[PDB]
RNA sequence: GCACAAUCAUAGCACAUAAAAACGUUAGGUCAAGGUGUAGCUUAUGGGUUGGAAAGAAAUGGGCUACAUUUUCUACAUAA
């Protein structure tokens, strides 16, 4: 049904996770 | 304020190792470490010392031309770190037909080495200052008139660096 | 040479199966899903049909390492049932001992 | 079972890198074949058996070499040595049946 | 009746060692193993290994020393060097037993990827236990 | 009486990282006997004493493996012959430690490791905080 | 350089000496690679190409030739959850991997389009 | 010609130091030790097996390089080595307050060839959750977030990491999470609000 | 001297169990765990690929399920 919009790239430049 | 953190000391690998070792000396009534430590094994005199030590040299060698001379019987790695210190030497060169990749090989590994220069100049490829050099040194480190044979081929071929001449 | 022909037989299909290991993985990808169309899936089946008989995981018996016994072995020590207690019984083999209790 | 629930997961299995959206068992089978490894990519599976011919041809190259002593060929080699001074040896390839 | 690792009982002259006079159900009672390595634990890896790699220790000694060893060899593992304890006989002179003992230091460990030792220890005859 | 001299020669640097901090460190020596697992605890708690790390010392319980294999070769199914293999632990349970510390305690202690155990080493490493984690608002 | 070698062979025969100590064997034996590297690291040796986390765990940013509402992802997601989850295997190996399906649905293209799903 | 040399024995002195000879694990040479040690089951009329041939002996390991003189003379030269312990955390209830963060770091090693155990490279996280600046909603949030991974009786929340090949990167992952945990839990999305 | 016994193991004794049980009998079982003495195959009694190795007219050995009310089903520690 619904989904939902994760930030994978916002929290990966963050948490240096990219 | 209250935290304390105190600071690292970085050894060598080997350092811990040196600083068990200084702490034992030389026993007095022990014989060397490199003789087997059984009576019938124990060196009595001086000659017999010598002769040990060359009989144990000469089955490590044997062993290692074993080694060299099969090493389809040791390419199977079992330990991980991968050590190149018991893998087999290779005394063939991988190239053949080049000229010029012909020799870099041959001359790290006396008498084949001769003929590498003959089998370049067969087809009259150019050799630079590099490559001679080291064929040079190749005999200058093994080897009276082939000298002035090989001699001639340095100076009356190409113009060669003087540096790479007198060494 | 090897134990037994079949041994030889055994150490070419696991060398097959070496070979042939991530090509049947890709390929099972594709039919062990139920998000793809069926269409694809038949043609990943001749695909997977069409790879070398010797290749698949299952032909492969794991034998003993001395004599070759397809069956009566440990998977720990590769050994037959006989081998491993002739090496068990002249104390050669660390830890093991006679059970009593 | 609420949606607040169901947003929960769905945002958990994404910070933890799980199945986002739901997918069912059947499907969750290609999840495992390639989290883990294959059976025949395995250490305990492709190196199974030792190499046996390895093992045979040095242990007889160093026989001839004169290094080691393997009686087993040694007797071998006797007791060939004497069925062929007896007379029952080992026919040529090619002659058996027919000569 | 058993028959595993039991030498049977001559008239009462034959010589045998402490390891051979003891039977199989004797282990770790009265006597110990020949080989100690961490494979054989609980929860440990890389048994299999270890066995055929002691097991082609064996039959290359054997054919190494042939006649003049005494009894088994003691295969002893630690920190990724091995070493193996050997009781020899005085039948070769020391020239030649230290060209074998330099000859397999290296071969095993161009073989087995791994440090080796190898300590003997001669003995005048074969130490008889029991009756001889 | 023949005694070297100048014999101690360490290479010994003092880096300007903060050295690591350990809360917890647990070595859990397994073997197959009791005497060699007995004499090595006797070992490592006089080799801690001296450093004066302060370890603590028990037994887990021991671990036996036993199985069944048939007697005979060929066919013999009512008389079988039962294998075991004990494993017993020894659980040294050190407290305080430090980053070069446990390294040179872990040095004379895997070193002169006996052949037939082994050694399970679980560190306790102490962290105060990591960075985006201190007074972050998003 | 010839020379440089010949002469540090001359330094090697002097300072090489036989074997006085056991530990001197083993002093020597560790700078050659022989004895392990104390205290024992069961990582020594493998650096798995210098690679961190996150080429392992974030695997989306190779998906972008890919359908992005399309079956596709919801089969690809599971394979790239897979291949995060696979500690066994580097992070070269899952790109010929995600390649391989790149390349085998770019070229059956009749199915995809007969199944009467759009795919790119 | 046979020559027969007597061991050490007659030549050991009474007053020599013992870690001069045995300095590293040794195979237990019976020349080299100058106690007779009788090892083996006896015979009805006999003794135990002396020292000399005895593989009894040669089968068990020795601790003659261990000795307390020679661990003393080892450790005095290892003294320079280690660090002083800051006695400011000699309770954990100032450690608790200083260094929340735990790491649980396993290490193995096995005689053998090989060096890779799979189990080594699992890094284990323990944050007390009283110990952060967690809101309410935060906290009930990141409980839900999480689930069995926090309990409630101790308040502790554990990161079971096994995902990545190295242990370095295991944990590199593992603050990675504990980022992204303590972070999401502050954003309030859409459906929060039902 | 080998057996028996004692000891050892089932982490305290005792008991019990386990283990052990010699020399020999049954030319007892195993050339198919493995090697083998003797006699036989070598363009084959050797080595590879594909496909099949059924089925029950019937008899019999050992097990599981029952033939119930001290039973069956449900929730559940055993008072429904
Ligand atoms: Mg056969
Ligand atoms: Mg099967
Ligand atoms: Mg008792
Ligand atoms: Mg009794
Ligand atoms: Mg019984
Ligand atoms: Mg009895
Ligand atoms: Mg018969
Ligand atoms: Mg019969
Ligand atoms: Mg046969
Ligand atoms: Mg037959
Ligand atoms: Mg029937
Ligand atoms: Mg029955």
């Amino acid at each position: 049904a619904a989904a939902a919009a994760a930030a994978a790239a916002a929290a990966a430049a963050a948490a240096a996770a990219a | 304020e209250e935290v304390v953190i105190p600071k690292k000391k970085t050894w060598d690998k080997v350092a811990i190792l040196q600083a068990l070792a200084s702490t034992v000396h030389r026993d007095s009534t022990a014989a060397p470490y490199v003789f087997q430590d059984d009576p019938y094994l124990i060196p009595t005199s001086s000659v017999e010392s010598h002769s040990f030590l060359l009989a144990k040299k000469s089955g490590e060698n044997a062993a290692k031309f074993i080694i060299n001379s099969y090493p389809k019987y040791f390419q199977k790695d079992i330990a991980e770190p991968h050590i190149p210190c018991l893998m087999p030497e290779y005394f063939e060169p991988q190239i053949e037909d080049v000229s010029e990749a012909a020799l870099q090989e041959r001359i790290k590994l006396n008498y084949n080495f001769q003929q590498r220069e003959q089998s370049e100049e067969l087809e009259e490829a150019t050799e630079a200052d590099n490559e001679k050099s080291k064929t040079k040194a190749g005999h200058h480190l093994g080897v009276t008139w082939r000298t002035k044979n090989n001699a001639e081929r340095i100076f009356a071929l190409m113009p060669e660096k003087n540096a790479h001449s007198y060494c | 040479y090897y134990v037994d022909w079949k041994m030889l037989r055994d150490v070419k299909r696991r060398k097959m199966a070496y070979e042939y290991a991530d090509e049947r993985l890709r390929i099972n990808s594709l039919r062990k899903n139920t998000i793809l169309p069926k269409d694809l899936q038949e043609v990943a089946d001749e695909e997977i049909a069409s790879l070398p008989r010797d290749s698949c995981p299952v032909r492969i018996r794991n034998r003993c390492v001395m004599t070759s016994r397809p069956r009566g072995v440990k998977r720990r020590w590769r050994l037959s049932r006989i081998v491993f207690r002739h090496l068990a019984d002249h104390g050669q083999l660390s830890g093991v001992q006679r059970a009593m209790w | 079972l609420s949606e607040y629930a169901v947003r929960m997961s769905r945002l958990s299995a994404r910070l933890f890198g799980e199945v986002a959206r739901p997918t069912d068992s059947k499907s969750m089978k290609v999840v495992k074949l390639f989290s883990e490894q294959p059976l025949a990519k395995r250490k305990e599976t492709y190196d199974w058996y030792p190499n046996h011919n390895t093992y045979f041809a040095l242990m007889g190259t160093l026989r001839f070499l004169g290094l080691y002593r393997d009686e087993h060929q040694d007797f071998r080699d006797e007791q060939l040595r004497l069925k062929k001074l007896r007379g029952k040896g080992k026919p040529r390839k090619g002659e058996g049946k027919r000569a | 009746k058993n028959r595993a690792a039991r030498v049977r009982v001559s008239k009462g002259d034959k010589p045998v060692t402490y390891e051979e006079a003891h039977a199989p159900h004797y282990i770790a009672h009265r006597k110990g193993w020949l080989s100690l390595h961490t494979g054989n634990l609980d929860g440990e890896d890389h048994a299999a290994e270890r066995t055929v790699e002691d097991v082609f220790l064996r039959k290359f000694m054997l054919g190494t020393f042939p006649g003049c060893l005494a009894d088994q060899l003691v295969l002893k593992r630690r920190a990724n060097q091995l070493e193996i304890c050997a009781l020899v006989l005085r039948q070769l002179p020391p020239h030649k037993f230290y060209f074998l003992v330099g000859y397999s230091e290296t071969l095993l460990s161009h073989f087995y990827k791994c440090p080796v030792h190898l300590h003997l220890q001669t003995v005048p005859s074969k130490v008889v236990y029991k009756y001889i | 009486v023949d005694v070297p001299k100048d014999m101690t020669k360490p290479e010994i640097t003092i880096s300007d990282e903060p050295d690591t901090l350990y809360k917890r460190l647990s070595v859990l020596v397994k073997g197959h006997d009791k005497a060699v697992l007995d004499s090595y605890e006797y070992f490592a708690v006089l080799a801690a004493k001296e450093l004066g790390i302060s370890i603590k010392v028990h037994e887990p319980p021991r671990k036996i493996e036993r199985f069944t294999l048939l007697k005979s070769v060929h066919i013999f199914k009512k008389h079988r012959v039962q294998y075991e293999m004990r494993t017993l632990y020894r659980c040294l349970e050190l407290e305080h430690l430090t980053g070069s510390t446990a390294d040179v305690y872990l040095e004379y202690i895997q070193r002169n490791l006996p052949e037939g155990v082994a050694m399970e080493v679980t560190k306790t490493k102490l962290e105060q905080l990591p960075e985006h984690i201190r007074k972050p608002i998003w | 350089s010839l020379w440089d070698i010949e002469f540090a062979k001359q330094l090697a025969a002097v300072t090489e000496r036989p074997f006085q100590n056991g530990f001197e064997e083993m002093i020597q034996w560790t700078k050659e690679g022989k004895l392990w590297e104390f205290p024992i690291n069961n990582e020594a040796g493998f650096d798995d190409d210098g690679s961190e986390f996150h080429e392992h765990i974030f695997l989306d940013k190779y998906l972008q030739d890919f359908p992005k509402q399309g079956p596709i992802r919801h089969f690809m997601e599971l394979v790239t959850c897979g291949l995060s989850k696979n500690p066994y295997l580097s992070v070269k190996q899952k790109v010929e991997h995600i390649e391989w399906f790149r390349n085998y649905f770019n070229e059956k293209r009749v199915i995809l389009k007969e199944s009467g799903i759009q795919l790119n | 010609r046979r020559k027969a040399l007597p061991p050490r024995t007659e030549k050991m002195a009474v007053d020599q130091d013992w870690p001069s000879v045995y300095p590293v694990a040794a195979p237990f040479k019976p020349s080299a030790v100058p106690l007779p040690v009788r090892m083996g089951y006896p015979v009805k009329r006999g003794v135990p097996m002396a020292k000399e041939g005895n593989l009894e002996l040669l089968k068990i390991p020795n601790f003659l390089h261990l000795t307390p003189v020679a661990i003393k003379r080892h450790c005095e030269a290892l003294k320079d080595f280690c660090t002083e312990w800051p006695a400011a955390l000699d309770s954990d209830e100032k450690c608790e307050k200083h260094f929340p963060i735990e790491i649980d770091t396993a290490d193995y090693v096995s005689a053998g060839p090989s060096i890779r155990n799979p189990k080594a490279r699992v890094v284990t996280l323990r944050v007390k959750l009283s110990s952060l600046n967690l809101d309410d909603h935060a906290k009930k949030k990141l409980i839900k977030l999480v689930g069995d991974r926090y309990c409630k009786s101790t308040d502790v929340l554990t990161i079971k990491t096994d995902r990545c090949p190295l242990k370095r990167q295991n944990y590199d992952y593992a603050v990675y999470l504990l980022t992204v945990l303590y972070h999401e839990s502050w954003k309030t999305e859409e459906w929060e609000k039902k």
